[PDB]
């Protein structure tokens, strides 16, 4: 039939379901409220809630029709270098939709995966676009990430 | 007041303004000497008209190190002897069908222009008798 | 200042047509008696020479002499975006780094007011003396670019005489030999032009037939053409546009080795 | 010794004064790269010394 | 509508406005005064004053002349061989009418992230369009270029 | 059971000669009011809405409302297959996997089938909510399609600006900008044709060139176009064909940062 | 001595352009009955067999039997210059390396003596002997291009099978399967768009599109064409050119792959 894995199960739909990080979700929550969410780099060791924290974010901006459409997730471990960053990447930073008017939201999981100038490139594209496009990098090292990207990033 | 970089303001105009590599600098110039005497004596026998021993070479190749002065050697050597430079830089697309179709003639027909400004020496781009002669800079770059 | 207005595109359409794969860049020397170019090959073998008079243009107006050198694919590109029988304005400051084309109603609706940027080059001169010449021949345009497009499948060299019995035209290569011959009594039933001649001494030369089919795209400027040839100087082609000016072509000779007998 | 020489003369051109030793090292550090050593020349005559 | 960071809201405008490395943005300064900057390549770490000092020096050699006689590229732009080979080459032949001692500039941001093909295809660039065109990059690793 | 025979395969051939690059998959819905394609840009920046009433057919028959997703690439290979002034024929049943095309003889003696797989997809069902417009204009096709195939020449981003005056075209590129300015009189060989100003508040944005030039290819279709945009609702475009459908492009405005540096 | 005479280009270009890449040489053998072309491909599935009888030639003339086989591309790049009336004189010697064609221009004197080398091949006379064909179809050729870019843009296999009302074209492939029928329609105005059947068994068969694209390239060679089909025999199309003789094309069929049982 059907079995399926309690950490899929029992996953944080809404941004009250984590149990230990709270003054960084109350400043996420309210980050959203104002509409002043920055591009953000949740990091940390894996199990921790960064990918979850992000979904809820992007769920409580967005609906379910235009998740498809305004928010983008990456692996930077599927294809590393700037053949993604100058790419899908930077035409979704730079095209706009139709009819829905507001902001888009990258979620480049694993950042660390990627390499020194594709960092270097997708910093330029987080500085040329910050009004269109909100970028959230979830890694797991930041040592693995260049001082410069993080500094874009809160 | 000035708007020249010192490379090209203190650009040597004689192979003997070079320093360094006096043997290089002499069997270039030996080698363009003696093609701008053969360029001559084909001047003379049109006019009459209307080789192992020699051993000359249609092509000399120049290597050394970075900045050296390959390059100046060629163009200085080129402007005491009056030949005029069409060069290849890897800085334009050269490929085959190209740099043959619109770079042959120069070396296959004479110059139109051969008094006047022509000792200037242009480049090569698709986006007193002054000789001809083909210059291509940096051909270990290949795309 | 600088204002210059051309009848019809299609004289500049036609210009570009021609000058489209052979040169590289353009360059309009204009003063008072009208628009220059000079332009060599970029293996500067060849050299294409157009004078447009003042009076051709419809209004013509200038206030000191000023050189335009602009890119070949970029005035060609927009050149290919003119109509046909409208009248195109041609203008430029005094020290501006760019020229606008003003179409005025390409297709009666609309005012197009196009900009290239200049480029910068050292401006050669190419002031030759007017020598005579020892063989020339009035052929048809539309002729020569039909014999120089047939016979270059042959080969890669034209062998062309001219004397008293007309030009010759001889092409050996890997596929055959191929001859042509013009005669004087011979008149084209296309166009109804004769072959006049008013020659001086029979001349042999050797050229590369590429560049005379660059040259003949001229054919559509006017009904016929002129060839000039002699020992010494180069081939010239000549296109005499009527009340525009003059389209003149300096195609020198190949370098012939004579061997060690 | 004579890339230094050279480049002593293009300095004292440009009414400098410079040492050989100065030169020499300039020299050793780019590897006799005449070039190079022409443009830093450039740059660093033209700042003041 | 939103608060600028005080990285974009403090950025200097002007050479005076930079701390730290005394030596090299003092020679900077008499460079944007004089004119005649040579092709220039600033080496250091992040967060130095890189970008800063030479968009401030480019500034300050161009004025007015700033929207049509500087090319800027990022990584974020294409910067391959076939861009250097057409845009770079046609903006260095472009005729820009500017004052005596001022030059078109290319500024090649990040050129750590250029390739070594488009760094080789980019040196005669370098060296013939010198007299209306200087070059001036920004890189973290010098060893990349 | 689907059923729809045209008038004239020259309409189909030119609605979608448009949609080859452009147009990723061609969804058409069947209902009883008529046929409709709503279709996204794989970019997510352009959008298509076609609707065929059953007046323009000359034969339509439909039970259930369908939903048909189609390859264009190999579709577009068969309606090369097709004239002008001949009739096709459009057959699909319920639930089966073909796309019947039926082609009456052009030669009276040769009669055509064509069979195409179906595709199912998703349906993004993403309805337009019809806003209203500050700044419509009516323009000739041609001139529009000229236009854009000008500019696309010159740079890859177009300035279009509607005003009291007309539509103002521009585009800044690297060879140099070009502008066209439209103005309200125009005298044509026809009585009338000119362009309209029905206006609000003059508006001004820019916009990608190759999904315009997609949208200008399906000028043959209709004999004039209709411009409407204002300062947040998108650019689109509208071909009003004559008694049997209505096609509408509408194109997302591009972000820019050199307006406020 | 050969001399023969061409009264008109157009044949000789556009059967030049038939076989142009069809097939890699030319060897003509020469009677007293007039000219032979009997020429296999690279791949030795095709066969090409054209006659021209010598009445149709204005001035003929031949001491003996004249062997020869001479390449394609030169022959494609020597008439090439024929213009589309002109008369044209194939010149050869008894024992030589050179032919020779002369083109006497519309000029009242302009000869073009353009003489290409052989190259000697050494090739067999492969004859085919006359044989009873089941099916007989009169069709014009334009149409008959045009069906067969219709099933090029399907499938590269191609399978005609015909019927007691004419013929059936279906091409099966990776994008779908398009079909082409065709009735008896003999009673129309004109002779050449008529169909008519005398067939005497069905027959289908499998065959390819190159060497097929190939044949239909000799379409303005002759307003009509007989296609003719037999079992276990190779394709046989016919031109029959008016007033100097007859084409035929032989296509050696794709043989099916049975399945086991
Ligand atoms: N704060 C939390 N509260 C409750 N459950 C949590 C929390 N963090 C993680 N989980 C559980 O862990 C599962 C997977 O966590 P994720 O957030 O997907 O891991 P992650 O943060 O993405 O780490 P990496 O670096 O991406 S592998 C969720 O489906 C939850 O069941
Ligand atoms: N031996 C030399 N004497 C005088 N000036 C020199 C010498 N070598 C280099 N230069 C200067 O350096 C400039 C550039 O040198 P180049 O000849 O272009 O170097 P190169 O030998 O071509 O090596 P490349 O091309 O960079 S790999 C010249 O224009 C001169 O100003
Ligand atoms: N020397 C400095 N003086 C004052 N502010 C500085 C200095 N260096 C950096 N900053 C500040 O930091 C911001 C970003 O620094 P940038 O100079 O743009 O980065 P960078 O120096 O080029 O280093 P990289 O390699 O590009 S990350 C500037 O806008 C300033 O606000
Ligand atoms: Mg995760
Ligand atoms: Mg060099
Ligand atoms: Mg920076």
């Amino acid at each position: 039939i059907r079995n399926l894995p309690w950490v899929e199960k029992y996953r944080p739909q809404t941004l009250n379901d984590l149990i230990s990080h709270q003054d960084i979700l109350s400043t996420i929550q309210k980050f959203i409220n104002e509409d002043r969410l920055p591009h953000l780099l949740l990091y940390g060791p894996p199990g921790t809630g960064k990918t979850s924290t992000i979904l809820a974010c992007a769920k409580q901006l967005y609906k379910d029709k235009e998740f498809g459409s305004m928010v983008l997730e990456l692996n930077a471990s599927d294809d590393r270098g700037i053949d993604i960053i100058r790419g899908p990447i930077l035409s979704f930073a730079s095209t706009r939709t139709i009819f829905k008017k507001g902001f888009k939201l990258v979620i480049l999981d694993e950042a660390d995966a990627m390499t020194q100038d594709a960092q270097n490139a997708l910093r330029r594209v987080i500085e040329k676009f910050t009004e269109n496009t909100r970028f959230c990098l979830i890694c797991n090292y930041l040592s693995k990430i260049i001082p410069a990207l993080q500094s874009r990033c809160t | 007041t000035e708007d020249m970089l010192w490379t090209e303001k203190y650009q040597p105009q004689t192979a003997s303004e070079l320093i360094g590599n006096e043997l290089a600098i002499k069997k270039l110039h030996s080698w363009l000497k003696d093609w701008k005497r053969r360029a001559e004596l084909e001047e003379r026998q049109n006019l009459k008209g209307k080789e192992e021993e020699s051993r000359l070479c249609n092509t000399v190749l120049i290597t050394g190190p970075t900045g050296v002065g390959k390059t100046a050697a060629v163009y200085a050597c080129a402007q005491e002897l009056g030949f005029k430079i069409f060069e290849v830089n890897a800085s334009s697309q050269r490929s085959g069908r190209q740099i043959l179709s619109q770079l042959k003639e120069a070396t296959q027909s004479h110059q139109v222009d051969k008094q006047g400004v022509n000792s200037q020496k242009p480049c090569f781009f698709n986006s007193k008798n002054a000789t001809s002669l083909i210059l291509f800079e940096e051909v270990d770059v290949i795309f | 200042m600088f204002e210059a207005r051309l009848v019809q595109g299609s004289i500049l359409k036609k210009v570009l047509e021609a000058l489209k794969d052979l040169i590289n860049e353009a360059c309009w020397d204009i003063s008072s008696s009208g628009v220059n170019l000079q332009s060599m090959d970029s293996s500067h073998v060849s050299l294409v020479q157009l004078t447009l008079r003042s009076e051709g243009f419809d209004t013509y107006r200038c206030d000191r002499n000023l050189a335009m050198g602009v890119n070949l694919t970029s005035m060609s590109k927009i050149l290919k975006c003119a109509g046909n029988e409208d009248i195109i304005t041609l203008r430029a400051e005094d020290n501006a780094d760019t020229l606008a084309l003003v179409f005025e109603a390409p297709n009666q609706e609309k005012v197009s007011d196009y900009e290239m940027k200049l480029m910068d080059l050292d401006v050669e001169q190419l002031g030759i003396p007017e020598q005579e010449y020892s063989c020339v021949v009035k052929m048809p345009s539309g002729e020569f670019a039909r014999i120089c497009r047939d016979l270059s499948h042959i080969g890669d060299a034209v062998v062309i005489s001219c004397a008293k019995d007309g030009v010759k035209f001889s092409a050996s290569g890997e596929l055959g030999n191929g001859n042509i011959k013009l005669s004087q009594t011979s008149n084209v039933d296309k166009e109804e032009e004769a072959v006049t001649i008013e020659m001086n001494e029979p001349v042999q030369l050797t050229f590369a037939l590429r560049y005379l089919n660059f040259f003949t795209k001229a054919t559509p400027l006017s009904s016929t053409v002129t060839l000039s040839m002699s020992a010494d100087v180069p081939l010239v082609v000549e296109y005499k546009i009527a009340d525009m000016g003059h389209l003149k072509y300096y195609l020198a000779p190949k370098i012939e080795d004579e061997e060690g007998s | 010794l004579n890339v230094a020489s050279y480049l002593q003369m293009i300095c004292l051109t440009e009414n400098f004064r410079t040492d050989v030793k100065d030169f020499v090292t300039l020299l050793t550090a780019n590897t006799c790269d005449i070039r190079k050593s022409i443009l830093y020349l450039q740059f660093w005559i033209r700042s003041g010394g | 509508h939103y608060e600028l960071p005080w990285v974009e809201k403090y950025r200097p405008v002007k050479l005076n406005e930079i701390v730290g490395n005394e030596d090299t943005v003092s020679r900077l300064e008499v460079f944007a005064r004089e004119g005649n900057v040579p092709n220039i390549i600033i080496a250091g770490p992040p967060g130095t004053g890189k970008t800063t000092s030479i968009l401030c020096l480019a500034r300050a050699l161009l004025g007015p002349a700033l929207k049509d006689a500087m090319l800027e590229l990022n990584a974020s732009n294409d910067r391959g061989i076939d861009v250097v080979r057409n845009k770079i080459k046609m903006f260095a032949q472009q005729k820009v009418t500017l004052p005596k001692g001022r030059h078109k500039i290319i500024i090649l941001d990040e050129a750590d992230s250029m390739t070594d093909g488009a760094q080789q295809a980019l040196r005669r660039t370098m060296e013939i369009y010198s007299k209306t065109t200087r070059f001036a990059l920004a890189c973290n690793a010098s060893d990349k270029i």
